[PDB]
């Protein structure tokens, strides 16, 4: 006679608990996870070119530390410094290491293009039993150490114009003796003094003699510096002691190079997103992995876990 | 919800209904039936579905950025680099918390909403030869068979057909 | 609001309701009188209550930070100190303005269809015994005396036993 | 014959004015406010260890002033420095001052362990009428200025290991002579030197002469600097004039310590919150008293009401 | 839409309504017309006038802050100012993403929330002498003329006057 | 008998598209435009006191480089720089120039006052080739070069009271000679030296010698640094040689005050925001021109383009 006809919507056996605004608290029939919590813990070695340090800090590699010259002239995507990075060389110290390692860093690059030295009247490519070269003693591949030639230390003032069309990147050094003896003795002149300049900039440095705690047996130190010269600019070394030359220039390129310290092994795969503690997919909007990213990657947040409902909610049935 | 629907003046769900969202449930001359609404159920999922793709498919390039892990005190500088950091962090995290609250929140009442629409499509269909009982269920006043609840399922149903033989039974 | 009762279809606001947010009001036979819905005033409550909670049980701690006032006159260094609070306070200043926006926006709905509710599952309740009139009474066309009304509010009115009484009158 | 049943919601006499998506103002049955405005005016003395500098800033009761003498070895999780502080000892100049008020603010502990240093050729313990500890001539408590002894002032080089497990704040200085005689008065040595220095820095100070504004009645000034020694390295210190020597190291600690300046009367109670305004309650989300705070505190926005509705809207009454 | 109205049991909209955002077609006996129903039409816009204001009448001023543009390269310090830009460029970005966003989703839903409350009004004037069709229209089972449809469009209908006249043709 | 009377609502034309929360692609009937993202392309000459650089950068202008005296006495809401300003003076070099260029700013006044310092035993206003002010040499405006005066060069020793109730900021710098023969030839003494003082501030720079690429024809540097003296302090300047005296002071003022570079023309308009590319609206909530902005402006975004839905959803009639 009558018929009875019911309107009503499913239920899942189990639900999922999500968070609204009227509830911290409140199961919905399904949900995806929004924040991506989990890395496979290893670093793909692409999109991008990956370059591990392996036991080289940028800067050594910079530098020319013997056992990082395999470095020369090598380019990345990503630096990958390691924690069990070691330096070998001579006892150095770079005020404003951090924007040095960063500038680099950022360029991406390390080409080096030697320049005519110009050292008339001094001896050339000093070196240290704290950098030992083989059997021999050596010193920074990229940097010239001078010292006094057939007793005497002239008032060095070369020049080196930059003709090109980009800018190059110089860093030089100055040395600080353990002893006045040592000065004297290396460089004749009591008070050593190095000036670079250009149109644009003049930094003008000076030794400071005094002993210090031995490093690989040396007392002595060396402080670096660097200098940019622009097209059109010329580059002026004015020393008369204490100068550690520059052998040429680094290349200075733009674009997406960056540096990362992290442990992780850098196995073969494809993932968009680094971070220090592997690679991780960049299909969510939040990650919880790493503050520290390089590449496309969901934004970090300090919530292990969001929710985003995708059904509604779940009413079971008593 | 806001319309009351869902976890409303409808009891509960359907855990035996696995192949949609809404549907109707019957028990006619013939026995009792059940039969997933496709154009309802599609409606609410094909919204939820793209609600969802404007979060998921979206992330942007950041290369060379700034330090965020220090092996030495340093002071002033530092300072300023960790205070951005954590000041960004909260913004986000604050901005994720709120995002879900919100879209959840909406998405609970926009799934309610489309399960009171096609309450309401049906009520209108059956003009005046049903009842709504209160409990998302329509009474019916008129044998109506299989072919006949079909036809209402499809939206074909013809009230004409039945309405002298319901509005018999309505008030008599 | 969305829905149209409060301050719409339902003219005025009762301020002699004071022991709930929803109510009814009647008039029969045996006088008029006035009752606070319990159920649907709580919902409504403990929706808003768990939206507040949702806001004030939560602050995050900070110790150690950057200064952010200063004796003298540095530069670049101070400048970009005071540019990252000025950037830290405006977005700050702008969640918490959308928050309530955002939030009083959606209270006011939510309490508007909490109120819509009430009235649906009144009329749902009365069947074919009333008639709406529009200005959320029902004109219920029977002798409803006290109790009557009271199984209403408590809703355990059976529609059936005033049926036949009701349709004479709406239909005569 | 017929019933009359009616649908209704509640209302206020006075209700509350509130902000939505399509009103700036529209009324509400109840609300609540969203926004700390205003302080106790005081600082609870306690979930956090507050430490009042009283006269004293920081770095004077690091130094050693002497009536910060009270503040040796003190603790805090926030130290309050008062804006009538002064200073009463030698005339003083601190290169980034405030990175060394930063850091030592954040360790939260001025625990000054002393050391056995080896100071052979000259006389210790240099004071000035600048610097009155009692009717005598005195100097910071933490500082040793060295001055000549029998007609010669020695090139020092003394070693400091640190074979501990934590890190060592060694902080000391060099001393600017007002006039060359002063400086061969006092060093023996025309031109002056300090160079402190680890495996991993240097330091190399050179003296500067000339007359400066009498502070105290002193033309001359020491200028501080501080090192830092991880354990596993030695601290050297090579001078040979000027040095303002250290007497031992300051043990630094990581954890929520820090800094205010505030005016703010200490008061006996329990708040989480402290502005230099006085502790505040942290029940509400934002505040608006200052943008310094401390502890669990409210987001600071530039709003000074606002509020968050708690009822339906509010409809009068005929 | 939350409403299921515009675009929803209101089949399409009307280009010929260029008098108003809602209103009325009729076909009695003396014809066929159309009015816009200004009251409703005034609603809408009044809030989604005061909706846009709060988003367009506000700006903040700035003057020294830090630079964002540099001719050489630095390093450290420069590396914090612009991840301090690039921070704070992104936040209101997303800020702006997400405020339209909601705004356009609370808009839609309101324009819908609005053409219900005029269909919910106009039902509950007719009372018993006319029914819905589902398609947006109401089937007056009197003899409703342009003064009887007037006095249904400003609001003055009289459902006693032509209830006995439509029960007989609605009941028969 | 029956009537039939439809509900509808409109429907438009040319609809226009907006984004919501389950579509970013979805018409409504109207909708208005909230990124700001076009220009005049031209600064308004008002609200804001603007000034035209020209040819002259902030700095020269405060210097005192003759072809930027016009800027003398200068102030400015906003200062804007031009890409085609040269300095056409002696080679200068600012140890920090983008702080000084800032705090100046800021200021947004050259208001000088000069000063009665007296050099005795030396010879004043000296001059350049490389600063010819007209014809013939000359320097800036602001600074006074001091020579040997009778075979000599004093221990310079001169004091300058701040006895008003503002902020004075004092503009010296040293000489960095090409040679020795240079050196000992303008100040007889074989090393100068620049030591300037408050009770607050001591800061002592030691000239150094060297050739540097020629500027204008000269080798020689001068490094330039600045010095803020409080109410009721005083200035100290003291150098036995390479000192360029300062003529006077800066009044320092704390408003509005900026600078930026731009070649936008100064047009006659009223535009309350500005940018580099020009002046723009700011009656919308965001813009896509330009991140650097000054006044009152929206804040800058990457999109391009956001509606503001602002009508119904919009259904046509076929
Ligand atoms: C200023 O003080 C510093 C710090 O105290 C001081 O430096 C020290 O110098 C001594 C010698 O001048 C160094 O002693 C060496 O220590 C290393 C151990 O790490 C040994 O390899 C050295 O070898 C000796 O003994 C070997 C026996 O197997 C022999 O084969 C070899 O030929 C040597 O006899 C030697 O003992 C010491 O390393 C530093 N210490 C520090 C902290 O750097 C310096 O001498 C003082 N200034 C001056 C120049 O007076
Ligand atoms: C380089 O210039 C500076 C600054 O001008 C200059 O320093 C000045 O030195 C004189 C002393 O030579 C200081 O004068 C003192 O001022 C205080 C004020 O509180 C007095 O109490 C001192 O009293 C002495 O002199 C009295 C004579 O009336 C005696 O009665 C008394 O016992 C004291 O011996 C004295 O007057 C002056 O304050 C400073 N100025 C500043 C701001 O430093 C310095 O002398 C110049 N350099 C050289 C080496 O020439
Ligand atoms: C350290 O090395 C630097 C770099 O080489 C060196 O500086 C150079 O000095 C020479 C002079 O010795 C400069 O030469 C000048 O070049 C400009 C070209 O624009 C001319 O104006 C000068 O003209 C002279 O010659 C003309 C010939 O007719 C005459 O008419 C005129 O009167 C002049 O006599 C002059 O040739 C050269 O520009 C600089 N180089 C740079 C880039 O600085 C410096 O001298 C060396 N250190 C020392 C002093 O040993
Ligand atoms: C040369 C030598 O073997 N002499 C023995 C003494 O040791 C020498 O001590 C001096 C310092 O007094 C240096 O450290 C010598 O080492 C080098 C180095 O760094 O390897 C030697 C390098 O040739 C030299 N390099 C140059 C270009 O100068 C380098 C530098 O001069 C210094 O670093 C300057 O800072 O020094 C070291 O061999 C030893 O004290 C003595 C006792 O047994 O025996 C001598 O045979
Ligand atoms: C007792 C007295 O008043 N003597 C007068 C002479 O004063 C001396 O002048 C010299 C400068 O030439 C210093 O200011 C002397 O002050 C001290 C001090 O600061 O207390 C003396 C301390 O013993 C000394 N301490 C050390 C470690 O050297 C200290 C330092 O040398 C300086 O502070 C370093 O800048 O100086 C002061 O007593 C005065 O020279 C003479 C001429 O006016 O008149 C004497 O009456
Ligand atoms: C104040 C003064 O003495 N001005 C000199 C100036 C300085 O002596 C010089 O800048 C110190 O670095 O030198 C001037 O130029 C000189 C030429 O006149 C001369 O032919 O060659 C000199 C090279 O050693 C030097 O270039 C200058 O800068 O104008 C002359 C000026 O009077
Ligand atoms: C990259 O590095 C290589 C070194 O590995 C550079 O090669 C040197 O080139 C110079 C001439 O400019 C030769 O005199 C050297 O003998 C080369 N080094 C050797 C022996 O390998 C090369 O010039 C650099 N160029 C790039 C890619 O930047
Ligand atoms: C990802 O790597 C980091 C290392 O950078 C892990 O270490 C955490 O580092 C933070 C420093 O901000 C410390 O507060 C935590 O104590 C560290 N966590 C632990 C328990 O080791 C971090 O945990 C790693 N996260 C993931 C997803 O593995
Ligand atoms: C939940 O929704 C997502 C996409 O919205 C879907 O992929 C997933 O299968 C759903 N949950 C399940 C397992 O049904
Ligand atoms: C609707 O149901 C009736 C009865 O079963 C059937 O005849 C008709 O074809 C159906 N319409 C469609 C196409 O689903
Ligand atoms: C409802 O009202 C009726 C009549 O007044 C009464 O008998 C019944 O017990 C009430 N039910 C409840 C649960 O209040
Ligand atoms: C609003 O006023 C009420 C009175 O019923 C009070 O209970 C409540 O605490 C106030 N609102 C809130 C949530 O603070
Ligand atoms: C703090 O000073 C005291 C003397 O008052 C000294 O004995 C103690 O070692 C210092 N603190 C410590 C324990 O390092
Ligand atoms: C409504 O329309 C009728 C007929 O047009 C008219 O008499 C009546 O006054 C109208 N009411 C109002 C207030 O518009
Ligand atoms: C209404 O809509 C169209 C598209 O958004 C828009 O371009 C037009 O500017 C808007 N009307 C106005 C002028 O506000
Ligand atoms: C510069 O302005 C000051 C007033 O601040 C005045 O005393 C001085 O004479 C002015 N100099 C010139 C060039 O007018
Ligand atoms: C605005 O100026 C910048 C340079 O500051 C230029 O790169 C950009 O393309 C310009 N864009 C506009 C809004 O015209």
């Amino acid at each position: 006679s009558t018929a009875t006809l019911c309107l009503g919507h499913h239920a899942v056996p189990n639900g999922t608990i999500v968070k609204t605004i009227t509830d911290d608290q409140i199961e919905v029939t399904n949900a995806t996870e929004l924040v991506q919590s989990s890395s496979t813990g290893k670093i793909c070695n692409n999109p991008h070119r990956i370059l591990d340090g392996r036991a080289c800090t940028l800067i050594d590699a910079l530098l020319g530390d013997p056992h990082c010259d395999v470095f020369q002239n090598e380019t990345w995507d990503l630096f990958v410094e390691r924690s069990n990075a070691f330096s070998n060389c001579y006892p150095y110290d770079i005020p404003d290491y951090a924007s040095l390692r960063s500038l680099v860093a950022s360029s991406g690059t390390l080409e080096f293009i030697t320049e005519g030295f110009t050292w008339t009247g001094v001896t050339q490519n000093g070196g240290s039993s704290a950098c030992k070269r083989g059997p021999a003693n050596g010193f920074f591949s990229r940097l010239n150490w001078l010292t006094k030639s057939e007793s005497a230390y002239p008032v060095l003032n070369v020049t080196m114009p930059n003709n090109d069309n980009f800018d190059k990147l110089y860093i030089w050094g100055v040395h600080h003796p353990s002893t006045n003896q040592e000065q004297t003795n290396l460089y004749v002149q009591a008070s050593g003094r190095v000036t670079v300049s250009t149109r644009r900039s003049q930094q003008t440095i000076i030794p400071n003699i005094g002993s210090r705690p031995w490093v690989r047996g040396q007392p002595g130190r060396i402080s670096i510096y660097w200098t940019i010269v622009k097209p059109g600019d010329v580059l002026v070394i004015n020393s008369n002691g204490n100068l550690i030359a520059p052998r040429g220039y680094f290349k200075m390129r733009t674009g997406k190079s960056s540096i990362m310290r992290s442990d992780a092994p850098i196995d073969t795969c494809i993932s968009e997103c680094i971070t220090p503690n592997g690679s991780i997919p960049n299909d969510k909007p939040f990650q919880n992995v790493n503050k520290i990213t390089y590449g496309a990657c969901p934004k970090y947040v300090k919530q292990n876990t969001l929710k985003l409902a995708t059904g509604m909610r779940n009413v079971p049935e008593k | 919800g806001l319309f009351g629907a869902i976890a409303g003046f409808i009891e509960n769900g359907w855990e035996g209904m696995i192949d949609g969202w809404y549907g109707f449930r019957h028990q006619n001359s013939e026995g009792t039936g059940q039969a997933a609404d496709l154009k309802s159920t599609q409606a609410a999922i094909d919204q939820i579905n793209r609600k969802l793709n404007r979060v998921i498919e979206k992330t942007n390039e950041k290369f060379h950025q700034i330090e965020k892990e220090f092996s030495e005190v340093e002071g002033r500088i530092q300072d300023l680099e960790k205070y951005v950091e954590d000041t960004k962090i909260d913004l986000w995290s604050y901005n994720a918390e709120l995002l879900v609250a919100l879209e959840n929140q909406h998405t609970i009442d926009l799934a309610d909403s489309e399960m009171n629409k096609l309450f309401e499509k049906t009520r209108r269909q059956l003009r005046e030869n049903a009842e709504d009982m209160g409990n998302g269920c329509f009474k019916i006043y008129h044998k109506c068979d299989n072919a006949c609840i079909e036809s209402i399922r499809n939206g074909t149903y013809d009230h004409d057909i039945y309405r002298d033989e319901a509005l018999n039974n309505r008030f008599q």
